[PDB]
């Protein structure tokens, strides 16, 4: 979506419309398929009835048509999982540590440069604590790649 | 005096397709007639203020 | 702000002192779903302005127009 | 039209070098094909412009209907609608009262005001007043917000 | 070569004779000037903008033919022509409707073409010299009725003051120096006459009416 | 003369919905995207 | 309730608007105009039914061109709606709206009839900010014709 | 002093939401009648004013326009010249300006 950055005030405008288009036209696919079946559409789903009671079969046909739509609609929970996993990775990267101790000739003198800053974490920071933050970073992205794929 | 006049909020349209919650929710909203009460400042839309409950997602910079 | 009567030392919005800074929106989908820039074209004149035309319709009928 | 030739060099023979003289002709040939399209489109474009001329008279009557209405008192032009609920509307009104009662600290620069030391030397000894600690700021009617 | 270039050649025919015939074949500075400004058909005279349109027009038109040439959604409803099962028939008119909407791509470009711009905030910034304004500038306004009605009212009342002003000056001219100084005077003032001097009574110093 | 012609109004669109001014932006973007995609598919049968 | 009424004041034909009547009676007037399409559409059905029963079962109209037979059903259809609309008003409804408009101001010409929802008003600070038609641009007054009596 | 510093005289409540900062509610905010209920209320006031409140209106409008003048001596001149010679205190009682 990079090529649409200046086309509107929202970079993800086309993506936010496309997910709605994707939802509506996928939802209409089973509906148009039942229309193509005709009035016999319930026999295409469940098959032959079992009881002489039309009211009894009416309940079983109401379930087969519901199951027919749940097979499609319940798959959008996979899209929810992919979005949540992608947001948690963006939250970890956006909040990742970056201070003046990593800058070359910093001029941000008021951002903790001239203050006493001790911590209560494990010492040997770049050997113990900093690699641990990177280990969890690798887990976040490897877990994301496995989920979204 | 200038700062005080500047805080009196301006009127910002409610219609919004840039925020994906409004893009979906406003398709089910019902536009009701806003009967004129005799004033020129009826806040029938949201207000152009960063602290307004319907404008907090807007970046006022 | 300068024309309004506030002299400005320095420049930019990366406030060195005791002020809140507002960095640019991170160009990543997370922040681009939560925020969007203020569209100036959405700040409008209140529609109650159109009710002043009620005076015109009444003046026309009073003058036999 | 004829082009004046300085004759600084002899041009190649047209029979020996024919490709050097062809580009000018095929360029005007392209334009002639475009003019055939412009002329053939006279009735289609004219029919649309003719429809706009007839549509102009219906739009005139619809605008006066939209603005003046049935009996010249105002039409749908005076209608305004909203999606705000009743709570959203009274939140905005209170938000307007809050911004009316939102002041900044310290006021204005006291050094740009009339000094008391200057008034004494001008012949008017000012009287010192106490702070009005009993008044409560309130918002005006909604028509003034 | 185009007709506009041929129209230039008819007008520049005398100029073409001065430069190409006379100046071009001379030597020295006059020769270098004539050979440099020689008149004829253009070298590298192609117009890339015209060529850019022809390319994009042909490329976009081939896209229109694909998007508009669709099988009908209506004809596939009866299951009797060419289409029995079409699970995405409800997408058939999305591309044609999208292409037809592209006709207003340039008609509605930017904010001003989609609304009445004087009712929007950006119009105010343009009239202020492309200057930033507070976001509520559209609300803090004096009545346009007052500005125009008061402008007419003041000038109409000035014509009626001019008539009263003439009657006051004339009536004061026939007043004694004692009267014109004691009338409308402070009660504590004791009148004492001044020496009589000759001062003209001019209504308008400039010879106006 | 009929009130159906009122749909041609854009001066006072903020009085009713103010949605038209934002939806056509997507439609123009959507046409640009399909133009780049479809022209690539149909043209690239030539190699 | 935006309806212009044409009332019979003896020999004069006076006009008024439903916004000039109290809301308690505007609902009764709107309820009557809402039953006109129910009588109009219902009468169109009877005119369509009785006509179809006559152009088919009566073997004197059935032996005719279809264009003549369709014209009878078409004519009897809308004619059955116009008749039912007259029976609706003439029975007791054209006189009921006249009684419901008792006390409302009327005008000699329709062009002089104002719509109360379209009038300009302001919030009068001198009267507890109540809405007032006597704004600071008013000169003379309204001066309607008379109060309707039925 | 912080550039984004305001002093508010009425209570406000802030939202406890991540990435956002706004006023989500006002304490003890009561909702009055709707825009439609207020409209019906005003129509009843405007209807009675149209039917029963138009006689003798030209005289009261002249008294109101005279009392919008800057100086009192001009008000007395307006009342005497335009309002048929009305009294200052008598017209002030009609308009409701007298205590
Ligand atoms: C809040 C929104 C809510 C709704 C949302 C969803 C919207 C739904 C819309 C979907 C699409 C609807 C459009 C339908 C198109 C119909 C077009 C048509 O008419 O074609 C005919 C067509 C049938 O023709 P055919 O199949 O092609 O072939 C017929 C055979 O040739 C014929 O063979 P045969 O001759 O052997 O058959 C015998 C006969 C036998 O039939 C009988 O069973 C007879 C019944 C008994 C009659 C009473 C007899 C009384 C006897 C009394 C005796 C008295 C005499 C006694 C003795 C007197 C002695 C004097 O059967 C028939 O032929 C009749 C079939 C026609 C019935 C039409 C059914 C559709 C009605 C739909 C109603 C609502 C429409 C609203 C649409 C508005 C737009 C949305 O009808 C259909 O195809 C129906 C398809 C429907 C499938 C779509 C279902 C979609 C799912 C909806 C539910 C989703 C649930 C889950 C939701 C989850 C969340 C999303
Ligand atoms: C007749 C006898 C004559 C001799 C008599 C005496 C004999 C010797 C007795 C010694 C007496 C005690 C010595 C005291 C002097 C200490 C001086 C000093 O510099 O200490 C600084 C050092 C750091 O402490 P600090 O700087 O003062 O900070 C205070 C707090 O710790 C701060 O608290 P914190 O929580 O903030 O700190 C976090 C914590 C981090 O958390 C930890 O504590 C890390 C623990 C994870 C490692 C644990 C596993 C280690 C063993 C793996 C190998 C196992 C092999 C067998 C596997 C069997 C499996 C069943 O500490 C660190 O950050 C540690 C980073 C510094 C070291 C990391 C890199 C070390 C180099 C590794 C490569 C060495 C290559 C070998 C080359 C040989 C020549 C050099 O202190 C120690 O680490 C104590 C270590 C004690 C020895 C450990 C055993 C080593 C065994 C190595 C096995 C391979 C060789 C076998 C040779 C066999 C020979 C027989
Ligand atoms: C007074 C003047 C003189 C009068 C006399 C002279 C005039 C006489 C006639 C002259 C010619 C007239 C042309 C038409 C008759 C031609 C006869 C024929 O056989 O043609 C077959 C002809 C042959 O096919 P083809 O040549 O191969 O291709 C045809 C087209 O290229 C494309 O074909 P296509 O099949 O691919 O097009 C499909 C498209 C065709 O485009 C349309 O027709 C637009 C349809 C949009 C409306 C859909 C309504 C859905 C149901 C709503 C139910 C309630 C309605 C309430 C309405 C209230 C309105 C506020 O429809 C769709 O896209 C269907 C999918 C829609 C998306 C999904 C929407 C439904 C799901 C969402 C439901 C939401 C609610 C759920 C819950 C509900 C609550 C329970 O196909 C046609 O249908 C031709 C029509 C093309 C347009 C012609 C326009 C000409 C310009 C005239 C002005 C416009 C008039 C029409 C305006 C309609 C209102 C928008
Ligand atoms: C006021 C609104 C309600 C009006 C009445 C109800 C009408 C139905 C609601 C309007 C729907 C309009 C939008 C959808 C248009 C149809 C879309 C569609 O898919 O149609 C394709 C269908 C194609 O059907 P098909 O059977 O030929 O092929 C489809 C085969 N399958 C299903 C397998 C794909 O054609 C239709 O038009 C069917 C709908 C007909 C509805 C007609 C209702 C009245 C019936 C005639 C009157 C009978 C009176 C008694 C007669 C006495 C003897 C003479
Ligand atoms: C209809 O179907 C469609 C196509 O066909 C298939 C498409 O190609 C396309 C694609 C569209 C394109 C490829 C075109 C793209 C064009 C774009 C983006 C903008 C083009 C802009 C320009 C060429 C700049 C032109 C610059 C100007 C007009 C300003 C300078 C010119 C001036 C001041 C002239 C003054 C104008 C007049 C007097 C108007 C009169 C008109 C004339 C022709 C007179 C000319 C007079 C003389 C003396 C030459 C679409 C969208 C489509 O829908
Ligand atoms: C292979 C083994 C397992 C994986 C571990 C490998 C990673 C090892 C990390 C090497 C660190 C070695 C030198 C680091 C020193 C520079 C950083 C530093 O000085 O710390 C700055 C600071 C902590 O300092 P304070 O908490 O303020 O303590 C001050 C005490 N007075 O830490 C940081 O800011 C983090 C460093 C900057 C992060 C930059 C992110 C880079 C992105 C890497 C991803 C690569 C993308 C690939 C495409």
């Amino acid at each position: 979506h990079g090529w649409t950055s200046m086309l509107s005030h929202a970079v993800l405008l086309l993506s936010c419309y496309s997910i709605i288009i994707m939802f509506l036209f996928i939802l209409g696919m089973p509906t148009l398929l039942l229309y193509d079946f005709g009035i016999f559409f319930l026999a295409y789903l469940k098959g032959a009835g079992k009881y002489i009671s039309s009211v009894a079969e009416m309940m079983f046909d109401y379930t087969a048509c519901l199951v027919f739509y749940i097979r499609i609609l319940a798959q959008w929970i996979r899209v929810v999982l992919m979005v949540v996993t992608f947001i948690s990775l963006s939250h970890y990267v956006s909040d990742f540590d970056i201070t003046n101790s990593a800058l070359i000739g910093s001029e941000n003198q008021s951002d903790s440069m001239n203050e006493l800053n001790t911590n209560f974490s494990m010492t040997y920071y770049i050997l113990t604590v900093l690699p641990g933050k990177f280990i969890y970073w690798i887990y976040e992205i490897l877990h994301t790649f496995f989920v979204v794929c | 005096a200038t700062r005080w006049y500047g805080r009196q909020p301006g009127h910002l349209l409610r219609a919004d397709t840039y925020w994906i919650p409004n893009l979906v929710s406003q398709r089910f909203a019902k536009h009701q007639p806003a009967h004129w009460d005799g004033t020129q400042n009826m806040p029938i839309f949201r207000l152009a203020d960063p602290k307004h409950k319907d404008s907090y997602m807007v970046q006022f910079r | 702000t300068l024309r309004a009567g506030k002299n400005i030392e320095g420049s930019g919005q990366v406030h060195f002192g005791y002020h809140d800074q507002k960095w640019g929106m991170p160009a990543i989908p997370m922040f681009q779903l939560m925020y969007y820039e203020l569209p100036g074209n959405s700040i409008v004149v209140n529609p109650c302005r159109n009710q002043n035309y009620r005076l015109y319709f009444e003046m026309r009928k009073k003058l036999g127009i | 039209p004829k082009i004046v030739n300085p004759q600084l060099w002899p041009n190649p023979n047209k029979l020996r070098f024919a490709d050097l003289y062809k580009y000018q002709g095929v360029e005007m040939k392209k334009i002639n094909d475009s003019i055939k399209n412009y002329k053939a489109a006279k009735f289609y474009i004219g029919g649309i412009l003719g429809g706009c001329l007839v549509f102009k008279f219906f739009i005139d009557a619809a605008v006066d209907k939209y603005i003046f209405g049935e009996n010249g008192n105002g039409g749908k032009f005076l209608e305004m609608q909203t999606i705000n609920s009743n709570y959203d509307y009274y939140y905005n009104r209170q938000f307007q009262r809050m911004r009316y009662l939102t002041e900044d600290p310290a006021g204005d620069d006291p050094l740009q005001k009339t000094k008391d030391e200057h008034l004494v030397d001008l012949g008017f000894i000012p009287k010192v007043f106490g702070a009005n600690v009993e008044v409560r700021k309130r918002a005006p009617h909604d028509k003034y917000l | 070569m185009n007709p506009i270039q041929k129209a230039w050649l008819k007008i520049l025919e005398p100029v073409s004779y001065v430069i190409n015939e006379k100046m071009a074949k001379r030597t020295g500075i006059i020769g270098k000037l004539g050979r440099f400004f020689a008149i004829g058909p253009r070298e590298y005279g192609v117009h890339p903008i015209n060529r850019m349109f022809i390319f994009m027009n042909r490329k976009y038109m081939a896209f229109q033919a694909v998007a508009l040439h669709r099988y009908s959604f209506v004809k596939s409803l009866t299951h009797n022509g060419f289409h029995m099962l079409r699970v995405f028939r409800h997408f058939a008119f999305v591309l044609p409707a999208t292409v037809l909407a592209g006709l207003g791509l340039f008609v509605y470009w930017g904010d001003d073409n989609k609304c009445y711009s004087p009712d929007r905030f950006p119009y105010l910034k343009k009239r202020a010299g492309d200057m930033a304004l507070p976001l509520n500038s559209l609300n803090q306004r004096t009545s346009a009725h007052y500005i125009e009605i008061n402008a007419i009212y003041g000038a109409e009342m000035m014509k009626r003051y001019h008539k009263v002003w003439e009657n006051i000056i004339e009536e004061r001219s026939k007043a004694t120096d004692q009267e014109k100084k004691t009338r409308y005077a402070h009660p504590s003032y004791q009148y004492s006459p001044l020496p009589v001097v000759s001062i003209p009574n001019v209504l308008n110093p400039l010879n106006l009416q | 003369i009929l009130d159906y012609l009122f749909l041609l109004d854009l001066n006072d669109d903020l009085t009713r919905k103010a949605v038209f001014e934002q939806v056509i932006i997507f439609i123009f973007i959507y046409c640009t995207m399909n133009f780049l995609a479809w022209s690539t598919v149909v043209e690239l049968i030539w190699p | 309730s935006n309806i212009f009424l044409e009332l019979q004041d003896g020999d004069k034909t006076v006009y008024t608007h439903t916004s000039l009547i109290e809301e308690s009676k505007q609902e009764q007037i709107q309820a009557i105009y809402d039953k006109v399409p129910q009588w109009t559409n219902g009468g169109r059905f009877l005119g369509f039914w009785l006509s179809m029963e006559a152009v088919n079962r009566v073997q004197s109209v059935a032996k005719l061109p279809i264009y003549y037979r369709a014209g009878i059903v078409a004519t009897s259809t809308l004619l059955g709606g116009l008749v039912s609309s007259l029976v609706f008003w003439k029975s007791g409804n054209e006189n009921q709206v006249a009684k419901l408009a008792n006390g409302a101001p009327v005008y000699l010409k329709k062009w002089e009839v104002p719509e109360l929802s379209k009038l300009y008003f302001f919030l009068d600070d001198d009267n507890n900010f109540k809405p007032s038609l006597n704004h600071h641009a008013v000169t003379q007054g309204r001066q309607y014709y008379k109060i309707y009596q039925h | 002093m912080q550039n984004t510093t305001n002093i508010v005289h009425v209570p406000v409540h802030m939202g406890h939401t991540h990435y956002f900062d706004y006023i989500d509610s006002f304490p003890k905010l009561k909702e009055g009648p709707t825009l439609e209920e207020n409209h019906i209320t005003n129509q009843k006031i405007l209807r009675e004013q149209l039917i029963s409140g138009q006689q003798g209106l030209e005289q009261n409008l002249c008294l109101r326009n005279c009392f919008k003048l800057s100086q009192k001596r001009y008000i007395e001149f307006c009342l005497d010249r335009k309002c048929g010679g009305a009294d200052f205190q008598r017209a002030a009682t009609i308009l409701g300006y007298t205590k």
